């Protein structure tokens, strides 16, 4: 079976170098070129180029030239994407492909998310959020959990060990000083709080911090 | 040399109704050489139509389309919840090979008003020196929405952090979380905090307010 | 140009129906026959040149049938 | 994958003596091997596959004129220069405008102008170059066991019985060993990169479809062409023209789409489709079939004790053999199916040979269809299925008697000599001496002579051959055949081979 | 050094040097090294008699580390030949032809 796996999420800093690996299976490696496609932070897919594999020849898209590279290893069927002088604007997801030439490809790579930032590994600030009188609308009391300033991704935010997923919305996090801030809100009826325990469980194995915070009434 | 754009960029339509994407290619007479990609956010796409008449292996028969030269189409008569994704397309003949500004499928439902809950910063954050006032907008449809942080009746755009999800898997609505970040001293020098949420459903912004002097 | 100097014939393997096969027999003759019908007055004096020189009989036609094929499309 | 109902089905007469054989195959043709201890085999090409294709160049056949600009100048000024000569996108050309005192100038009879027009390509063709390792070959191989009208034309069904197999031979792995199960294993050693000539030609894409073109003719095409990367082209002035110059007015006009001219430029090109891997129709590959492990099992099985029936009626395969399908209603199975091909009913001596050796009932289930093929002799024969009162027979007659068949081997043999080049003697398999020198004499004769003046098209080499036949008329004793050498054969033959 | 007991691989694909010889690069995945690399240049597969001569004499594995690339060149004979690397089932071969 043809399945393209890549190096996983990579943590980088501006000014360094990286070689992004693409490991291929199900076919002879030198027989298919590797189409490299960058996904811009705005979710634009920007095509990096294709490497003639035989012959080991990279073909760059002009915008990607001279700070990027395509290198290969034939025996283990691993294609490599080399990047020099890392830049924060390069934070993105990268992809490889098994070449069907001018019709492109039938199989997409697993993807590689490069993160170029200059933070310190940090545990999140996990705050139980007490709803006020105006926060109780329509028989339900909405509760929330602020996850503030954690690096790196991901964080597992559950509620009462994940026992109640009903009204749980775990929102994405964006960059603040290269730190991530997200919030998660559980929606339970007003009869369940503060009658029943509601505790947001934030598991951040990257910083090795599992935080448990219960919301208390005011 | 060729410019590609896909429209409508966001299409709200119920499952089973036909969706015909109006699409074009600037550099003309591509012959056919036009494709279609469906990509959910945070994933690689999947090639839908090649030869403009023909599916790939995994893509089911519900996908179709036609065109030549400039204009091309993606016609899915039985759109489905599995079809929810960001539709992409890409060109051949000349080089370099490039794509179009994409188009979103959205499954249509009844317009829903947001559930707005504005939480004062925790006592743990105040002791940390900062104060982040969060505003949760849950289960609203469509995605068009706005948050305005009114401090003592005056709107503040500073420290506003807006985190909203995509179209949900369960109810297919949108959920938004707005965050107003301040310092504790700046938090204690301002009294009334409210996030007014205007939406296509409610002709007036939904106002959830609290004051530090109140509770 | 694209009008002349056709790919035909490949003549490598190729037992199949090519792009143009049955029309390959109509390439020269019919277009050269449409030329000699276009110019009959030439065809009268054309074959005359064969009987002029050499007095070798049968090879005098070798002149004509070859030379009458020269004039069309040069 | 099998030889059932194929357009061209050719056979192989086993002389035994060796377990290995070197045979050439094709996409349309299906070889059939019949040998002692070795069941009946099917060997054919599915198609020719290629994995990675590099972009050699492109060709713009259809263009349009944009932004006509002509800078007028006075006579005696020499060259005219338009500012558009800086960009390569603008197509500029010198020229002149005859001037009076009426238009733009104070002198007569001469002028100078620079006519620039921005080039715009509406449509362009693209070529592709074939790498030798990237070439793949899907070769259907099949052995004839108990079969039906369904499973025999089915692949995965015979894979469950291990009677059919597919595989991909590449220069990286030319040797593949596949097992036939109960009948043993066979080893196939092919020559993927010498089957075709990878660098002899290109793959040209005209419009949506792609086609094959010789690479030396590919570069000799006269039409605006394109470098691999992006921008600057050559001979793009050919799709555009010029006119007379009246004052500053000159109209650059573009030729129409040359796609038809490209389709006119294609004559002997093979239509080729593609999806993720290109599939070529007519195959050429040199493989080695090793039958050493292939053997016969269940000859231990005795005859079937019960009535037969015809699942389908007999007919002629057109290749010289007769196939039948039999539904055996007896429950004594598994049993060896009694059957023969005889001259007369009063003579029980078998004459015709079974194409499918050792007919066998799969399972004890009654009314189980079995498809077995046989080759009857020439003249009136009989297909007799079963022994005793249990037998139901059929009358057969085949008019192909060896007189005409001797020419069918002869004439097609020369047709096998033509178009296959030096590989034509691979039908001389398990060769040496004769077959070795027969190819060797034709080797340098294939590397010279016919290939030296090769490139002649149809009547070109055919007509002059009739004039070269006259060279055999005028000659001297012992010099007769000298002018006659290349005349007869190798020249008029291929002219008679392709008529049309 | 006796023969190597384990699978081979191509670090780079074979080609012609243009001077009349054929060079290959091999990544040996076996851990039995250091060992003399089995390899030959033969006429046919059914004939194990070596015909072509190795340009680089006595191919050898540097260290026991697996997947160690080794580049060895050979001169095949004229006509259809084969590059065979290894003995037994372990061998992976290639077809070569030289018109010179």
């Amino acid at each position: 079976q043809v399945q393209l796996m890549e190096s996983g999420p990579e943590l980088k800093k501006p000014g360094e170098t990286v070689k992004i690996s693409c490991t291929t299976s199900g076919y002879t490696f030198t027989d298919y070129a590797m189409h490299w496609v960058k996904q811009a932070p705005g979710k634009g897919l920007e095509w990096m180029g294709w490497i003639n594999t035989a012959t080991g020849e990279p073909t760059y898209a002009y915008d990607f030239k001279e700070r990027f590279g395509f290198s290969l290893e034939t025996s283990a069927s691993t294609a490599f994407l080399q990047i020099s002088n890392l830049k924060i604007e390069d934070t993105a997801t990268y992809f490889c492909a098994s070449d069907g030439r001018y019709w492109y490809f039938g199989v997409w790579g697993a993807g590689t998310s490069v993160t170029v930032s200059s933070p310190k590994t940090t545990p999140p600030s996990v705050y139980p959020l007490a709803p006020v009188c105006g926060d109780t609308t329509g028989s339900m009391v909405t509760l929330g959990c602020l996850v503030k300033g954690y690096f790196p991704e991901p964080v597992t935010v559950t509620w009462n060990s994940g026992s109640l997923s009903s009204g749980v919305h775990t929102f994405p996090a964006v960059l603040q000083s290269d730190l991530y801030t997200l919030s998660s809100s559980v929606t339970v009826p007003s009869s369940t709080w503060p009658s029943e325990t509601v505790t947001c469980n934030v598991a951040h194995p990257a910083s090795s911090t599992k935080v448990d915070k219960k919301i208390v009434p005011r | 040399d060729i410019v590609l754009t896909q429209s409508p960029a966001s299409l709200a339509v119920s499952l089973g109704q036909r969706a015909t994407i109006s699409c074009r290619a600037s550099q003309s007479v591509s012959t056919s050489y036009m494709h279609w990609y469906q990509q959910k956010p945070g994933q690689p796409p999947r090639l839908l139509i090649y030869l403009v008449s023909n599916l790939e292996s995994g893509v089911p028969s519900r996908f179709s389309g036609s065109g030549s030269g400039t204009d091309f189409t993606l016609n899915i008569h039985p759109v489905e919840a599995e079809d929810e994704a960001t539709y992409y397309c890409q060109h051949i003949r000349e080089l370099t090979r490039s794509e179009a500004g994409p188009s979103w499928l959205e499954i249509k439902r009844a317009d829903a008003a947001p559930t707005v809950s504005i939480f004062p910063p925790s006592s743990e954050q105040l002791t940390s020196g900062g104060a982040s006032v969060v505003c949760f907008l849950n289960n609203f449809y469509p995605k068009d929405i706005n948050v305005k942080w009114k401090i003592d009746g005056s709107e503040r755009q500073n420290g506003v952090l807006n985190s909203w999800t995509d179209q949900d898997s369960k109810d297919s609505t949108y959920s938004m979380s707005s965050t107003l970040t301040l310092t504790k001293d700046e938090y204690e020098r301002h009294n009334s905090y409210t996030c007014e949420a205007t939406h296509k459903t409610s002709t007036s912004p939904i106002v959830k307010s609290f004051n530090r002097n109140e509770c | 140009s694209v009008s002349v100097q056709t790919h035909g014939e490949s003549s490598l393997v190729n037992k199949t129906e090519t792009w143009l096969d049955s029309t390959k027999a109509t390439r020269y003759l019919m277009k050269t026959e449409n030329w000699i019908i276009r110019n009959p007055g030439y065809a009268f004096l054309a074959a005359v040149l064969g009987w002029m020189l050499g007095s070798n009989n049968g090879q005098r036609v070798v002149f004509t049938i070859l030379l009458l094929l020269v004039a069309p499309a040069y | 994958f099998n030889c059932l109902g194929m357009g061209n089905r050719d056979f192989i007469e086993g002389a035994s003596g060796a377990t290995w054989v070197d045979l050439v195959l094709e996409g349309d043709s299906c070889l059939t091997i019949m040998a002692n201890d070795k069941p009946t085999l099917d060997v054919r090409m599915i198609n020719i596959e290629a994995s990675q294709l590099a972009e050699v160049r492109s060709y713009c056949y259809h263009a349009s004129v944009t932004d006509i600009s002509t800078v007028a100048r006075c006579p005696m000024t020499g060259e005219a220069h338009n500012e558009k000569r800086a960009d390569s996108s603008y197509v500029c050309k010198q020229g002149f405008t005859d001037r009076g005192w009426g238009n733009g100038c104070g002198l007569f009879g001469k002028g100078s102008i620079d006519t620039c027009a921005k080039f715009s390509c509406t449509s362009k063709a693209i070529g592709r170059t074939i790498q030798p390792e990237n070439i793949k070959y899907e070769v259907g191989i099949f052995v004839h066991g108990t079969t039906t009208s369904e499973n025999h034309g089915n692949y995965s069904a015979q894979v469950g019985a291990s009677q059919a197999a597919k595989f991909t031979v590449t220069p990286n792995a030319p040797s593949i060993t596949l097992k036939l199960g109960d009948y043993g294993e066979v080893t196939l050693d092919c020559e993927p990169r010498s089957g075709l000539n990878t660098e002899a030609f290109y793959v040209m894409t005209v419009g949506s479809k792609s086609f094959l073109v010789h690479r030396e003719w590919f570069h000799d095409l006269a039409l605006p062409w394109t470098p691999p990367s992006s921008t600057a082209w050559r001979n793009r002035e050919l799709l555009m023209e010029f006119e007379e110059a009246h004052a500053t007015k000159q109209s650059v006009v573009a030729l129409g789409s040359q796609e038809g001219g490209l389709h006119q430029a294609l004559a002997g090109a093979i239509v080729v489709e593609y999806s993720s891997s290109v599939k070529l129709t007519s195959g050429h590959l040199k493989c080695r079939l090793k039958m050493d492990k292939l053997a016969l099992k269940g000859t231990t099985y005795g005859m079937c004790t019960g009535k037969f029936s015809f699942a389908k009626n007999p007919a002629d395969t057109g290749h010289g053999t007769v196939v039948i399908e039999l539904s055996y209603s007896g429950s004594d199975g598994p049993c060896k199916i009694p059957i023969v091909s005889v001259a007369s009913l009063n003579d029980m001596t078998p004459v015709g040979r079974l194409v499918t050796v050792n007919p066998f009932v799969a399972t004890s289930s009654a009314n189980s269809k079995v498809l077995v093929e046989m080759e009857p002799p020439f003249g009136d024969s009989y297909i007799v299925v079963g022994r005793g009162d249990k037998q139901i027979n059929h009358h057969w007659h085949k008019a192909g008697s060896t007189l005409g068949k001797a020419f069918l081997t002869t004439l097609k043999g020369a047709q096998r000599l033509a178009a296959l080049g030096d590989t034509a003697w691979d039908f001389g398999s398990i060769g040496g001496v004769f077959n070795s020198i027969g190819k060797a004499v034709h080797q340098v004769f294939g590397g010279a002579f016919r290939t030296l003046f090769g490139g002649m098209s149809w009547i070109t080499q055919g007509l002059m051959g009739a004039l070269l036949l006259w060279m055999g008329v005028n000659a001297r004793d012992r010099s007769i055949a000298l002018a006659f050498l290349a005349t007869g054969g190798v020249l008029l033959f291929l002219a008679t081979n392709v008529h049309a």
